[PDB]
Parts: structure tokens; C-alpha cells; sequence
């Protein structure tokens, strides 16, 4: 079913919204896993994208997700996909009352469904291929004399395009499902001093850890298979003490670790996934620097992470890993009303700056924002948001 | 004693250097005038060169409503004027910036207008005096002069709201802290050291071949 | 005892080392807590002063504190003094091992054992008082000029000291002595960059909160009387939670809550000391600016104060107080060597800064430091630092 | 096609600009620099007047070791010249800097130095090449002339060492990043932007009646 499908059935019933699915451009881009000169099988490409979404609720917004999905190709139909989540944050500007907690499982459901072919058909190439061609290298005087030429001799401005340039790609339906994430307690993600708020709920450490536990051992049960594997990992703690709270999971197979581990490679720098303003890419590269990347095990590398403050003077931060199949086959390209794709990195960072950064001490902001995305939808690209009436009992 | 020489000495070179600056200053101004004016020319004779340079510079697009891109499209022509070439009566960093604005049916009247920016003492701090400008037939809802009272709950609501387009940014004057458009100043100053005065080298980027700049 | 035995005392026998005891000079200010205005008493005169003090081995500078005293007078003999601890910092430099624990409480015997008076003597007023004055306001211009004048009348250019704006006051030599500290851990507090040192040894939230509390129980034992009233606060914590860390303090009075208390004025503003970069300080002006300063209970205040992030998103912080009589009369004029007191706020400052604003991510910094320093005292205020054979067994 | 011409023509004013600017720039450089002239001369009739900018100026101490002040301290004069006068083949922001040293008995010999501040390209990084000068006769030990090895575990020591006074300074290069004097880019600016043109302005001061400024 649709996305549009899904939040209606975990907001309360008779009860109206509106949200926001924007999502990048599949952009072919460098390995998730550093890989090493000498190996065997290295990735073919590497396949980012970026969805991002936005609930609103009588024209504010309160709560936006920020998700990252790679699907990697090792050959022709060896691939794999990877669901790694970046940010979740609210603002407390919500006048009703909602269980934030379904709804990120949900989105994420959805984002399970989705048929990695669908990241498959158009990439815009990482490095692209007669002249005549205006680009980053262009001087304003340069620029301006091509479009000289280009007047005096065709009657217009504008040129030819069959133009094709924009990758290809295809893989089997169901493939190896990865979902990753690191907890970290912030007072806000995504929307400036919303902490500046009051009726603003924020989790602590062990209470973030918990509420994500929940949402992932949700899934693993409802969408991936009994032989899933799931690891959690607690800088500082003991393996003791997290089968404690792994004791606490509904889910069977839950265990200490990571979905890393691979006894292949036993080097830290050729196992450690590299995401968006994580601590992982974050280590990683303080030790790219002080020149340590192929001194560290992966081994190594979790022990000394726990140190050197951030996790040592910060409350409880988790890693969680799954590493399974789903239950069905993924299986759908979403509809337009499903996501909105911008013409451009442009336009895709313009309609996030006027959530993300918006000020929000204060629900102007939180109505500011709304206001300023629906305008532009409308204006800019001939859409709008979607309109959700909440169907769930209680 | 010839110490007391060399210290009366210095302290004229110390108030001669203040007007020593508004010289070196003077100068750029002036040098200046003649070659926004020719090009001026030129982009007089580009159609939808404002359209698209204000469209295309990011940080711009942050001071205002995004409805108000609309009315931003219709702009021909803006103009930036130093005040201090006309009466030494003016701090070097007075100015003024002309819009025209070439309307639209049935919402938006066709008009230009000047806001002056000249700075006040007290190091001195950037101001503005209101100067009038015909709203959109649609901002009727926000228009503070179309709201009976700005301290009703449900007027000060429609005030704050209008107060965040860019109309609203024609009263701003920098002495009602919190009570005007936000950043007036820095936006004035944006159009005055950037906007203005680069105007060319945006048209020129969001002239890239490929729908990805 | 001399500074100098103390230090002795509590380091390594036959271990040589060099210490730096700056103290600035007596500033009246305002007072500690806020006064209102309706009130009986409110203090007559408030006496700031800073203590700062820097350890060497081996021309290493590894540890360093900053501790504020203040001395408030009432009238002619009601006066009251309180001491806050500010800062301390390692930076992991030290070749030998030391109880910086030790080092740390001594000194505060040490500062504990001074007689008040000795903040007395001379106490550079607020606003001071025939012109031709050069000052914070005059002009470059101006100035020549003057100078100009009283050169072409005198020979020189200097004039008239006799010269006693300095303002003087006296107390009883055993006085109300107050303790005050908010323990929270960080990276580093007086040596940038020492963090990235991998042998420094940074304490957690629950590991910083006995360290603390064992230095103030040695003290409360050592140097205070038996009714002495001690007081412990958690944030964020269970008045059973920490009652269970207080029944590990040999000291038998320790209770829950702070020694602000006071039935007299039960409004927040009016109780809570205002100190350096303190949080205390902190939640209090930020209620200065939302304007909640007369509506929040000093009893509110706590409750608050534990929300609002920065408690609610890091790790262990406690407020420690204490409010009774020494042991002993503390009555200490301390020696040219037990102290070294700058000519003005800008000289102090500068050799401050030869150690606080060194980076320390190599013992190249901590060295650096220190030899920035003696150099520095020789060179300009003709002294050098006091040299330490260290002696204690084991 | 008249937009064909507008075009053409604003990219003539592109390539102009950058010209242009040239000349606003060696204007203030060239009003500038007699009056440093004359006040430099009042300067020269005050004793002491250059000691007492350097160990006011604040930001300056930052920069090199304690021990450097005794020389320091011996500073007659200090004289900034910019080079885009001396031939259009310099960049606008290149400088030299002069320094005059009156020495001290049996232990720092007395000098004149210039070192030469000019950019090179890549927006382009501040360079330097090295000149001599006769470091104290204390400074021996941390002497770069007077190490055998520098890649010896005690000679790289105390040539760091030597490298963290101002003498150090004197070789900065700006091309052996992490190798040579720290932030002496920094350093040549101050002087240039800040010591240099305000000099007086810390004199006057440093010359606040009562202990306390
Ligand atoms: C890896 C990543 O994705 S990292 C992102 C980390 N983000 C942040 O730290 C941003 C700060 N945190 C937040 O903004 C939010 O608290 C979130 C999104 C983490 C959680 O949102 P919440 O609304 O608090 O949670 P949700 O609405 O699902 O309910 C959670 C619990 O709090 C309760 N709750 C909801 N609102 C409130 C409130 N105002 N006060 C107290 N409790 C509340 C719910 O009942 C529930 O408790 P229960 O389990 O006892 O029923
Ligand atoms: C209110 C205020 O004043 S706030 C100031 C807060 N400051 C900071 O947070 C700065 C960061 N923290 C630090 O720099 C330091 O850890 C300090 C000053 C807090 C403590 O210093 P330490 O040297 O760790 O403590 P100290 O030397 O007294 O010994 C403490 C314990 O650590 C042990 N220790 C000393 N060095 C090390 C080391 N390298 N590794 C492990 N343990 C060590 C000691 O044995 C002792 O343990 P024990 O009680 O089991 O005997």
C-alpha cells in the first residue's frame, strides 16, 4: 500500500494532516564500506538517495525524518541495500496528541517496500562526459561570450538533447535488507531551538535507546524473516548488560554486536560503514588524520571509540544492526503523491532549508514553515502537500 | 620638550585620518557611479535579468515568504545609489536602492520604489524611513493597513504574518527591535555589497547548461 | 603552614616540583546573591578576589585550578566568607604519578586557613573618584594632546600620588566560612586541546561527583566544626538516590539539598549565588531574559533547572555547599612566595593566558607553557616560580 | 540579438572589474603613504614609543616566546612599505616590512631587517622568502645555525624550540606548512593591517594614568 496509506493508519481516526515525502536524486556515488585495494569482489556502484519527510497538523509542522538509503552492486545480480536513519526530530508544536514512535516505524516500513529497482532506473553519474558547454568552470565573462556565440549563430540559447547521459541499473526484487543507526540524544535535529520550547518532549540516553529498540524489534517481527540477524552495540557498557535490555525484545535473535563483523578483513577502516554526521564516519576519519586507519581492528576500533570523550562524557548512545531478508518482496515504485523529486540538489536543498531552517522558539516558526512550503510547491513546481485524514481507533 | 613636539604632531594626523578615509572612500564611490552605469545599460536590455538573478542567489531567498516570489519575478529593474556623491551631509555607507516592479493582473498595481538606508548615531547603526508601496490584492489578508487593530489577538496574528514579506520590509526602519521585519538591515546591506553589485556573476551560474548547477 | 608545605606535604618524597600561585587583586563588586531591594539587611560591600594555581614537573605544566573567594561584609562586624571552586584541569603531561586529589584539597586547606582580613587591606573600588585625568575615554588625539600640556608646563609627563583611593575594611578573624561547587566533567578546563592527549585521565559524571565529594568530606572532617551544615544536590536524581552516596561519606551530617535554603525571601533570585560561568549563574539570567526571575521558587528553581537540556542531555552533575566554622581561626597573611600578585587586571591576565591558551595536544604546548612563564615572571616582575621537594612516603 | 550585444558587453565590464579594483586599491596606497611619512617621522622623535606598542598590543604576545621580549623591547623603528607602488608587478596586498634593532652589550648585536610579504598562486596564499639576522647569544642553544642535526631526536627539539621565537619568524616561507614558524603568515598581517597602521592608537593607551588601563 501506499505511504499515504500507512500514516492514515497510525494517526488518530476523523483527525486531519499533512506531510511532506521529498527525496533526492539516486546519485551514483563512492562505496558505503571503505574497500581495499586487493580484494576479491569490490563494489560495482554505489547507489545513494535521500527521503526525507514532514507531518503537519493545522498548518504547523512538528515532526521531520531524515533516512538514508545505498543500494550497492557487487555484479550482475549480486547487490544488497542499506537503510541507515540520520534524524528524527520533533518540536512539541503539535496541538493533538500522537504516538511519534509508529509513525517513524511506519515511514520506515514503507521505505522497506520500495523495490530497490526503483533507485535503479535514472543516476545521476558521478562524474560525467563537441564543446561548447557552460559549467562550474565558467568564468560570468566566459558564460556570457557563449551565449553569444550561441545567439548570433542559432536563434535561441538553449541547445540539443538523444541525451542519455544518466546511469542504468537492475537487480532481483529481494536482496540482503541492512538497517542501521546510532542513537544520540540531541535537543534538536532538525529544528532550530525547538528545545526553546517547553510542551517539547526530548528522550534521554537510555530512553532514546529503548524507544528505537522498540521500532526496530517491531520490524524485524511484522517485516523481515525469523532468521534475521540483529545486533546491538552500548559504547561503554558490558555485554552482560546489554542482553539485559536485549532481554526485554520481543524479537528471539537479538544479540550483542554489530552486522560488521565479518571475519574477512579483520581491519576496522575495510569494515566500518561511512554515513552522514555519524560518529562511525567520525572516528574513522579522526584517524585518517593522527594516521591510525590500518593500526585500528575492528576489534580495536569499538574499544577505543568509547573513550576519548564524546561517548565518555555523553549519556547512553547505541549501534544497531540488521542483516536479514524481508518478509515479502519489496516491490513498489512510489507514486507522485507517494514522494516529490526536485529538479535538482538546488531545489531539493531549498524546500528542506525552509523546515530546517527556520527558527522554532517560538510555533511562528513551526507555522512559518508550513506556510512557506505549501506556497512554494504550488508556486515553483505545480504541487502541494498531502492531506491525511487519521484513521486508528483510540 | 621636543617630546612635546612630535605628540602634538601625531594627534592632528589622528583626527586627519578619519577624514583622511571618508577620501579613500570617496574615491571607489565615485569610480564606481560610471560603470554601474554602462552596465546598468546592458542588463537594461536582458529580459528577466532580475527574475533570475534574485531567484538564483541562495541566501536571499531566507528573508522572505516564499509566496512572495510571485510578485519577485515582475522585478525589471533595481538600482543601487550612494548618497554620499550628493552632499558630504551623508556617511559613506548611505545609499539607496530603486526597484521597479512591472505588476500583474487583477493583484499586483505596477510601481518603483526607493528606500533610503543611512545610518544613525549613538558606532553608529544602519536605519531606514518608511516609503509606500502598493500590496498584492492577495496579502489583503496581512496587509497592516487593511487590519483594523494590530493589538487584537486576531490582528496582531495578521500583522506578525505580513511583517515577514518583503512589503513588510519597506516599513522596516531599525529602531522598533522586534516589533519590524526581521534583519531589514542585513537584507538592505545584502542587496547594497552583494546583490547589487554582483548581480552579473548570478545570471551568468544559473546559466549552466544541465539542469544540475 | 606555608602553601609551600602543603604541597610538599601531599607529593612524592625526594620529587622535585614548581608551582604557580597568581591571585588577583581584591575588586569590590557587587554582591554574591541578588539582593531585593525591601530588605533588612543587604550586604554593605562584596570583596572578589581570584585564586590560580599551576603545577611543573620537569618544566611540564600538567594541572592547574581557579578558585573564586568572596568576602561579604554586612557592617562592622557581620561579615561572611565563601569559597567556590571554579575549575581544575590535568593535561596528562606528567611523567610521574601524583593524587591530584590531594593536591587539589590541600590547596583549599590552604586558601581555607587565610585569614579574611588579608582581603581587607586594599580593595580596588567599583567607580573611583583637580582633572588633566587620561582614561578609558580619551581619544588618542586627546591624550597627546594632554600629554603635550604637562610636558610643555612640567619636565615630565607623569604627576601626583598622597595618593589612597583603595578602599580599606576589617572583619573578625573567624567568620562564616561557605563552600560552593557545581561539579561537571568536560574534555578539558583550563588546557585546550589536552583531550586529544591519550594518557590524560578525564572522570565521568558519577566518577567526577565522588572525587569532588571526598575532597569536601576530607575537608568537612579536617578543618571544619562538628555541626558544620553540608548539603549535596543531584540533578535529575532521587532524594532516596542520593541520601545512599551521602551514607558513604564518613562525615555525618552531609544531608540532601543546598545551603541556599532560607525560609526568609522563598523566590529563586534572591537565594542563588551568581559565580563564573556557572549554571547557577547561567538558568538565572536566562530567566532574566523569557522574564520569570520573580516567579520562579528557589524551590521551582531545582525542579527546573534538571529539564531544559544541558542537565537533561549530559551526564552526572551535582551541587555540592557548605556553611559552618573552621577548626581553627584562619588567620594567614600568605608570603611573596605563597602568592604572586600582578600589577593589574591586563599583567594578569597575560600570564594566565600562558598557560590557558596554549594547546596541549602535544607535550610541545606543556613545556611551552612553562617555560613561558618562568621567562616571563623573571623577565617582568622580577620572581619565578617556588621550586618543591616533594615528600611523602609512598 | 540586441541581447547577443548586452551580453557581449557586460562581459567586457567582468574583465574590467577586476582591473578596476586595481586602482580604487593603489589610490588608498598611494594617499597613504606620505602620511605614514609624516607621522612615522614624529614617531622617530619618540623614545620608546615602538617598545611600548608591541608589549601593549595584546593580540601580539601571543604569538612568540617571553624570553623575546628583552630584544623585543629594543625595537627603534618599524616601517611598513607596500610594494604595488615600486612596479604594477606586485599584488596590491604585498608588503615589506622593516624593523630596526639597537642591540645589547655581549649578547644581541644591532640590526636592520626587512623581510619581503608577496602572494603566490593557486586565490592565492601570503609567502615568504628567508633573510638573515644576528639572533641574541643566549638564543645559542635553539640557534638553526648552530644544530648539527635537526633530525636528531635532541636537535629536532631545539630547533622546534628556536622556531617558536620571533627570530624564527624571519625564515618563515609559508611553504613548509607544520615545519616552519607557527601562523607567521598571521603574524606578518598583524603588523601590516593592525600594529602598523594603529601603532598610535596603542601608544596613547599604554600612557592611561593609574596602574590599572
Ligand atoms: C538515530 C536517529 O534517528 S536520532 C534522532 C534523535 N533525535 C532527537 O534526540 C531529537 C529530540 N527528541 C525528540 O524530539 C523526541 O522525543 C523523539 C522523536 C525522540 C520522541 O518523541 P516523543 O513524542 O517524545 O515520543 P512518542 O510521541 O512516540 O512517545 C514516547 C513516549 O513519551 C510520551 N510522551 C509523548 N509526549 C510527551 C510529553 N510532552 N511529555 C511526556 N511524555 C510524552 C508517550 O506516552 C510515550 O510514553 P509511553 O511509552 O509511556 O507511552
Ligand atoms: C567544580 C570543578 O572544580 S570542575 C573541574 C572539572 N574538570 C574536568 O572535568 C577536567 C577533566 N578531568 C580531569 O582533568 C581529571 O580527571 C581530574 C582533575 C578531574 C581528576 O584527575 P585524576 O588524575 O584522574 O585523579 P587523581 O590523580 O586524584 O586520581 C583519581 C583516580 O584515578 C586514578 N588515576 C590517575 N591517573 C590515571 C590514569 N591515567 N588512568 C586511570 N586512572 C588514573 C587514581 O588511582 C585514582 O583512582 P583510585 O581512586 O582508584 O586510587
Amino acid at each position: 500500500m501506499s505511504l499515504n496509506d500507512f500514516l492514515s493508519s497510525v494517526l488518530p481516526v476523523s483527525e486531519q494532516f499533512e506531510y511532506l515525502s521529498l527525496q533526492s536524486i539516486p546519485l551514483e556515488t563512492h562505496a558505503v564500506v571503505t574497500p581495499n585495494k586487493d580484494d576479491k569482489r569490490v563494489p560495482k556502484s554505489t547507489i545513494k538517495t535521500q527521503h526525507f519527510f514532514s507531518l503537519f497538523h493545522q498548518g504547523k509542522v512538528f515532526f521531520s525524518l531524515e533516512v538514508y538509503v545505498y543500494v550497492t552492486l557487487w555484479d550482475e545480480a549480486d547487490a544488497e541495500r542499506l537503510i541507515f536513519v540520520s534524524k528524527a526530530d520533533t518540536n512539541g508544536y503539535c496541538n493533538t496528541r500522537v504516538s511519534v514512535r509508529d509513525i517513524t516505524k511506519i515511514i520506515l516500513e514503507f521505505i522497506l517496500s520500495i523495490d530497490p529497482n526503483y533507485y535503479l532506473q535514472k543516476v545521476k553519474p558521478a562524474i560525467r562526459s563537441s564543446p561548447e558547454l557552460i559549467s562550474a568552470a565558467s568564468t560570468p565573462a566566459r558564460t556570457l561570450r557563449i551565449l553569444a556565440r550561441r545567439l548570433k549563430q542559432s536563434g535561441s540559447t538553449v541547445l540539443k538533447e538523444q541525451q542519455d547521459l544518466y546511469l542504468s541499473f537492475t537487480c532481483p526484487r529481494e536482496i540482503l535488507t541492512k538497517i542501521c543507526l546510532f542513537t544520540r540524544p540531541a535537543s534538536q535535529y532538525l529544528f532550530p531551538d525547538s528545545s526553546k520550547n517547553s510542551k517539547k518532549h526530548i528522550l534521554n540516553g537510555e530512553e532514546l535507546m529503548k524507544w528505537w529498540g522498540f521500532i526496530l524489534d517491531r520490524l524485524l517481527i511484522e517485516c523481515f524473516q525469523n532468521d534475521t540477524q540483529a545486533k546491538l552495540r552500548i559504547p561503554g557498557e558490558d555485554p552482560a548488560r546489554v542482553r539485559s535490555y536485549l532481554r526485554g525484545m520481543k524479537y528471539p535473535l537479538w544479540q550483542v554486536g554489530d552486522i560488521f563483523t565479518s571475519k574477512e578483513n579483520s581491519l576496522a577502516v575495510y569494515n566500518i560503514p561511512l554515513f552522514p554526521d555519524d560518529p562511525k564516519a567520525r572516528f574513522i576519519h579522526q584517524l585518517a588524520e593522527e594516521d591510525r586507519l590500518l593500526k585500528v581492528s575492528l576489534s580495536s576500533f569499538w574499544i577505543e571509540l568509547q573513550e576519548r570523550q564524546e561517548f565518555k562524557l555523553s549519556v547512553t548512545s547505541s549501534v544497531m544492526g540488521i542483516s536479514g531478508y524481508s518478509l515479502a518482496t519489496p516491490s513498489l515504485f512510489p507514486s507522485s503523491a507517494d514522494v516529490i523529486v526536485p529538479k535538482s540538489r538546488k531545489q531539493f536543498r531549498a524546500i528542506k532549508k525552509y523546515i530546517t531552517g527556520e527558527e522554532y522558539d517560538t510555533e511562528e516558526g513551526a507555522i512559518e514553515a508550513f506556510t512557506n512550503i505549501r506556497d512554494f510547491l504550488l508556486l515553483r513546481m505545480a504541487t502541494n502537500l498531502q492531506s491525511l485524514t487519521g484513521k486508528r481507533e483510540h | 620638550n621636543e617630546h612635546a613636539k612630535a605628540f602634538l604632531g601625531l594627534a592632528k594626523c589622528e583626527e586627519e585620518v578619519d577624514a583622511i578615509e571618508r577620501e579613500v572612500e570617496l574615491y571607489r564611490l565615485n569610480k564606481m557611479k560610471p560603470v554601474y552605469e554602462k552596465r546598468d545599460a546592458y542588463i537594461d536590455e536582458i529580459a528577466e535579468f532580475w527574475k533570475i538573478v534574485l531567484s538564483q542567489h541562495v541566501s536571499f531567498a531566507n528573508y522572505i515568504r516564499a509566496s512572495d516570489f510571485k510578485y519577485i519575478d515582475t522585478i525589471d529593474k533595481i538600482k543601487v545609489e550612494w548618497l554620499a556623491l550628493e552632499s558630504e551631509m551623508y556617511d559613506t555607507r548611505d545609499f539607496s536602492i530603486t526597484f521597479h516592479f512591472h505588476g500583474i493582473e487583477g493583484d499586483f498595481k505596477e510601481q518603483q520604489v526607493t528606500k533610503v538606508f543611512q545610518i544613525k548615531k549613538g558606532d553608529g547603526i544602519l536605519t531606514s524611513e518608511p516609503v509606500p508601496i502598493e500590496w498584492p490584492q492577495s496579502y489583503d489578508s496581512i496587509n497592516p493597513d487593511l487590519i483594523k487593530d494590530k493589538r487584537s489577538p486576531e490582528g496582531k496574528k495578521k500583522y506578525r504574518q505580513g511583517m515577514k514579506t518583503i512589503f513588510g520590509w519597506f516599513r522596516w526602519t531599525g529602531l522598533k527591535p522586534g516589533k519590524e521585519f526581521p534583519h531589514g538591515d542585513s537584507l538592505a546591506s545584502l542587496f547594497s555589497e552583494e546583490i547589487y553589485p554582483f548581480c552579473v556573476k548570478y545570471y551568468a551560474e544559473a546559466q549552466r547548461d544541465l539542469e544540475d548547477e
